[PDB]
C-alpha cells in the first residue's frame, strides 16, 4: 500500500514514514512495489524517553551500543512480522538471540544491517 | 633597522667594527611566531575533533547536520 515502501534488495521488508517504522514480514513476501527506498541509518530514528520504554513479547538485541532491537509483532489482522526499532527501550522479559529467528528474516536483516562496503 | 658592534682590547686602541642588519633577526622572529601560532591553532582544532570523536557519533559532521 501507499502507507509504506519496500526496502531495496528485500522481498519482505518495508518502511512506513508517517509511522517511522521498519517492518519485516515473518513468512510473507511483498508484492506490487513499483518503488523502493534504499536503507539508511536515519530511518531508525532514535526514540527519546526519560524512562526506557517498556516492551513485551519477543525482543532481540541488534546493537546494544545503538539501542537497536527487533520486536516480534503481529498485525491485528494476524500478520506475523518483526519491527526494527532504535531508541531508549527496555524489555519486560529476557532478550533473545537472533539465531532463534528464521533464515528468511535473518537474511533480510543481514542485507539491511551489514554495510555493503 | 641596523646596529653595529665594536671590539677592542683594554690596553690597545686597535678596534674592530662590524655592522649587523636586523632584517635577518626580524625574519627569524616572524618565522618563529608564525610557526608557534600555526601549531597552537592546529592543536586546538585537533583537540576539538578529538572531543567530538569522544562523543562517538557514527556519522560524519556534515551528515549529522543533514540528518
Amino acid at each position: 500500500s501507499k502507507d509504506f515502501l519496500q526496502l531495496k534488495g528485500t522481498m519482505n521488508a518495508f518502511y512506513a514514514p508517517k509511522q517511522r517504522i521498519l517492518s519485516i514480514l515473518a513468512v510473507n513476501r511483498l508484492f506490487g512495489a513499483t518503488e523502493t527506498i534504499d536503507f539508511h541509518p536515519n530511518l531508525l530514528v532514535y526514540r527519546q524517553s526519560s524512562p526506557p520504554v517498556r516492551l513485551t513479547g519477543d525482543v532481540y538485541v541488534v546493537d546494544k551500543n545503538e539501542k537497536v532491537f527487533l520486536v516480534k509483532h503481529v498485525f491485528s489482522n494476524t500478520v506475523p512480522a518483526y519491527l526494527l526499532i532504535r531508541g531508549d527501550y527496555e524489555s519486560s522479559s529476557d532478550l533473545k538471540s537472533l539465531r532463534d529467528l528464521n533464515p528468511w528474516v535473518q537474511n533480510t536483516l543481514l542485507k539491511l544491517l551489514i554495510p555493503d562496503s | 633597522n641596523k646596529v653595529r658592534t665594536v671590539t677592542e682590547i683594554v690596553n690597545s686602541d686597535e678596534k674592530i667594527q662590524k655592522t649587523y642588519e636586523l632584517a635577518e633577526f626580524d625574519l627569524k622572529n616572524l618565522s618563529s611566531l608564525e610557526s608557534y601560532e600555526t601549531l597552537k591553532i592546529k592543536l586546538a582544532l585537533s583537540k576539538y575533533m578529538a572531543m567530538l570523536s569522544t562523543l562517538e557519533m557514527t556519522q560524519p559532521l556534515l551528515e549529522i547536520f543533514r540528518n
